[PDB]
């Protein structure tokens, strides 16, 4: 459990909102 | 026309979108009777009906988008009413 | 691991308060699907977190974030300066209303006003439109191929009225999503029992309703239809079963079929398995039906493979 | 007077519309009433016998209404039996056809509770209930 | 990216304020266009970005930005030394009455005065106002004619009243946009249904109206009609058409239909066809109709990219 | 990102308005 866990948590919503969506699209 | 309320029921066609107001502050509960032709006729024109084909009332009940429509109808009705 | 679990995943990971910030950029639709999805995790593993982390930061680069909010940044714009996701909802209903079975949205549509009808077979696509009418009455069908006909156009409210009580429509099917019980849930049921209390309740659905239990046996494979089948899918049929299961199922087979699988399969082969039929003693009734079943059951397993065509 | 005890067989494709029916028969006096989704659970239930009275829409899945008074009127034992018409559309051809079936009478929808019991009146003094 | 998804992507990235006060300076049809276009925004990528913004800049020092806003620095220098976008929007109305489609401005414009169809048509193409006149009336076509013989001139006043009332009435049409109801829908829509379906449509709408069924007829290929199609169209389908395909679809063709293909083939070609079709056996119609869809699924894609004439 | 953005977002909002019309119309 690298740094990434806490860049990841300072990402904007929108964006993964956005990569929540293209995942589920390519189900 | 002035009758009482038996003759006007039995006057009433069957199936038929009866519609219960209320006119605050008097007492008692109004009726507002849409003709199913009438329903029919502003589906037709609100869904783009030429008008060339009438609908013939089988006895069903009213959808609910036609329910919808009948709720607009009544809205703008009440609203006319009131003013 | 779907995309569905990624998400998930990530939504787990990422706090109580990221995750709902990130639900109220989210459709209703993609919510309820990662909150039922999110209801039966039981345990995430370490790659199942790495690689999912490591994607989500590949997938942000992918489009490299930005694509602020459009609908509240659009407003704002126009507000300043002076359809959008109704428009977007719109067509996803118009969507919506065409990967549906056709029988389904014909019985949804059964009892519509028949220019309700026609306005939605209009914004459909020609090949669902044609479907649901092939399944409508002569009348009401003509009719709303005559309001098709001289369609002139609806006004944006009173589509987006239709839209929304066709989604209110769908909402509630879709939270009954109901289980199938027609005739063909009966004929797997029917399919897997013994061959008396099966053929006693054919029987007796026949008694009760003739077209009832024609429809349960058309959508029921209880072995001996075999030779309807096309002679490559038997074939490919028969580099499945073994050549005892073949015997012994063969053995109560109808002379019809039993040439139908002879045809199949080589001379040699043939000749063999002719030789053994006439050869090996009385089989047990019980032992027959355990072969056709195991028969049967790689006959589907076939055919939804693709490889087997019913 | 016709009795009132008389045995009532509305046929109707709408469970509502049936409804009605037997609420607008329940005001006239009659309460044997019986309802029938179509011709052939309408069939099914006069082989049963007992009904003296028929109302049948003209256009009902499996088998319209004509077909169910042909063989109504076919049928020694029911050929006597009255059978009242509802439609929606009173097309001319429907309607003579319909009287060369042996129709006891024509309702067209919408129509109001009067005219179902004019039409009853009429149709008991011509059989002379 | 089209010039509208780049000039969003600009929008987006410039910030709110900055993005109404560029709509400030941008018509109504341009606004609204950048509005809906920016609605269906769901993700800008780095690429996105940086080619816009490059090509942004490279287009900006192609015109060397400069141009001051016309309206306001003519009226201030007339202002202070003592038409324009009115008559410009007069210019695009002209266009706009020349873009569409005759039998729509034919029927717009079907009910107005005589004196004012042949206003608008002077105003007009010549080949626009001679298609428009064509679809009318013979009274009204040359009582509008003999009033363009003897056209005074308008004041600009009345013009321009009528170019509002026209868009106006465009801008209504634009709101509707409306959806293709006529007997083309109608003709998509019965050619992809199963033939049983299909037939019983056009037979029960020829019942109700003999011209409507004609007209959707007219607009629908529902095969067999190929041998009216020229001999380089059948020639470029053969190219595309799998040879069994074609064999199974040209055994329930008509004559003529087989001999109009077989005439477009090799000879060699045609005459293993011929050898196929009187040694295939029996097809069933079902087969034999999804493989003519196929056949018509590629000639509609030929016609589509002009290498088919229909 | 690079000082483009902060570049391009003081240009004048007239200069913005011609290149969109001048993208607009070459679609």
């Amino acid at each position: 459990m690298s740094q990434r866990i806490r860049e990841m948590s300072d990402n904007d919503p929108r964006v993964v909102a956005l990569v929540i969506r293209q995942w589920m699209s390519n189900d | 026309r002035i009758q009482p309320y038996h003759e006007f029921a039995r006057n009433l066609p069957v199936p038929t979108n009866l519609n219960l107001i209320h006119l605050k502050p008097l007492r008692g509960t109004g009726l507002v009777v849409f003709s199913p032709s009438l329903v029919f006729i502003a589906v037709d024109n609100l869904f783009g009906g030429d008008g060339r084909f009438p609908t013939k009332v089988e006895g069903r009940e009213f959808t609910h988008t036609e329910q919808r429509v009948i709720n607009r109808m009544l809205k703008l009705a009440l609203e006319g009413y009131s003013d | 691991l779907s995309g569905t679990d990624k998400s998930v995943i990530l939504l787990m990971t990422i706090g109580e308060d990221r995750a709902a910030e990130v639900f109220k950029h989210l459709s209703t639709r993609e919510v309820q699907a990662l909150s039922t999805a999110m209801a039966n995790v039981r345990q995430i593993s370490n790659k199942q977190l790495t690689d999912v982390l490591s994607e989500f930061e590949q997938e942000a680069e992918q489009f490299a974030a930005l694509n602020i909010n459009a609908n509240e940044y659009l407003r704002s714009v126009l507000v300043k300066a002076l359809d959008i996701l109704e428009t977007r909802d719109t067509t996803s209903g118009i969507e919506t209303l065409n990967f549906m079975e056709p029988q389904s949205a014909a019985d949804l549509i059964r009892d519509e006003h028949p220019q309700i009808i026609a306005t939605i077979l209009v914004h459909l696509k020609r090949s669902q439109a044609a479907d649901i009418l092939a399944l409508f009455d002569e009348r009401l069908r003509h009719d709303v191929m005559l309001r098709i006909a001289t369609f002139g156009g609806v006004q944006p409210a009173a589509l987006a009225e239709l839209t929304e009580v066709l989604n209110g429509l769908l909402d509630g099917q879709n939270l009954k999503r109901s289980k199938m019980g027609g005739v063909r849930t009966a004929a797997e049921i029917i399919n897997l029992m013994k061959t008396q209390q099966e053929e006693a309740v054919i029987t007796a659905v026949r008694e009760f309703d003739g077209e009832l239990a024609q429809k349960i046996i058309d959508e029921m494979f209880l072995f001996e239809n075999l030779v309807d089948v096309d002679d490559r899918s038997i074939q490919r049929l028969l580099q499945e079963v073994d050549s005892e299961s073949l015997l012994i199922a063969l053995k109560g087979a109808e002379p019809p079929l039993r040439e139908k699988f002879l045809r199949n399969m080589s001379q040699r082969a043939a000749d063999i398995l002719r030789d053994d039929l006439a050869n090996r003693g009385p089989v047990r009734l019980s032992q027959v039906e355990n072969e056709q079943k195991a028969i049967l059951l790689i006959v589907r397993r076939l055919a939804e493979t693709g490889e087997m065509v019913i | 007077m016709a009795d009132k005890e008389l045995k009532f067989l509305v046929v109707d494709k709408f469970s509502t519309m049936r409804r009605i029916v037997r609420n607008l028969l329940k005001e006239l006096g009659f309460n044997n009433v019986e309802e029938a989704e179509d011709g052939v659970d309408a069939l099914n239930k006069l082989q049963a016998g007992g009904f003296g009275f028929i109302i049948s829409d003209w256009n009902m899945p499996n088998m319209d209404g004509l077909e169910l008074l042909k063989t109504i009127r076919a049928d020694s034992a029911m050929s006597a039996l009255p059978v009242l018409m509802v439609t929606a559309e009173a097309k001319k051809e429907n309607i003579i056809a319909a009287a060369q079936a042996g129709a006891s009478g024509w309702v067209v929808k919408p129509f109001t509770a009067a005219t179902l019991e004019e039409k009853l009146n009429k149709i008991f003094e011509k059989l002379g209930m």
